[PDB]
């Protein structure tokens, strides 16, 4: 029975790290090209 | 995980000393009142008793250093918050196996209404996987939730 | 051997705690005086 506000805080925390993780993940896109 | 540094604790001890003018290790109404009067504050006797009573968690009639430590730490007196934290674990730990796996995390992320790759989940789990056991434990989850 | 500035901080530290108790005291006023 978590409040919506509490859930939102949890989501924001996860969202915040997700964006940072996504940025780092997208960084490796450079090495996703193995064509030569 | 989060602990006060020696410098902060030293300041805390000094703060106790600030109220404990006689240095007897005990702070009473007279000492507290004297400190407030020294600060130019003029509290009533009832208010002074209320101040001690409110922060007198042990109910020993006095405010000990531990009581002051939490007092000046501005810690919440709501211990029912532990239940709320536990409930969050229950929500995330849908399978109730006591642990949060990548699949369980993926379901939470999926419920957000976004599509992400398994690799992203694995990377997120990996980063939050301090012990590197391939699973997220309670301590690891707490670190994730206390992340800012 | 602390600077007076530290002593001044106590006023803020006590004021913050004092306000919390004062608000609690204020809540008793509501129980004795209520109108609607
Ligand atoms: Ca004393
Ligand atoms: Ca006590
Ligand atoms: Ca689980
Ligand atoms: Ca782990």
């Amino acid at each position: 029975a978590l409040s919506k506000d509490k859930e939102e805080e949890i989501r924001k925390i996860l969202r915040n790290n997700l964006q940072k993780t996504r940025q780092r993940l997208r960084s490796y896109n450079r090495h996703t090209l193995v064509a030569d | 995980a989060d602990q006060l540094t020696e410098e902060q604790i030293a300041e805390f001890k000094e703060a106790f000393s600030l109220f404990d003018k006689d240095g007897d290790g005990t702070i009473t109404t007279k000492e507290l009142g004297t400190v407030m009067r020294s600060l130019g504050q003029n509290p009533t006797e009832a208010e002074l008793q209320d101040m001690i009573n409110e922060v007198d968690a042990d109910g020993n009639g006095t405010i000990d250093f531990p009581e002051f430590l939490t007092m000046m730490a501005r810690k919440m007196k709501d211990t029912d918050s532990e239940e709320e934290i536990r409930e969050a674990f229950r929500v995330f730990d849908k399978d109730g196996n006591g642990y949060i796996s990548a699949a369980e995390l993926r379901h939470v992320m999926t419920n957000l209404g976004e599509k992400l790759t398994d690799e992203e989940v694995d990377e997120m789990i990996r980063e939050a996987d301090i012990d590197g056991d391939g699973q997220v434990n309670y301590e690891e989850f707490v670190q994730m939730m206390t992340a800012k």
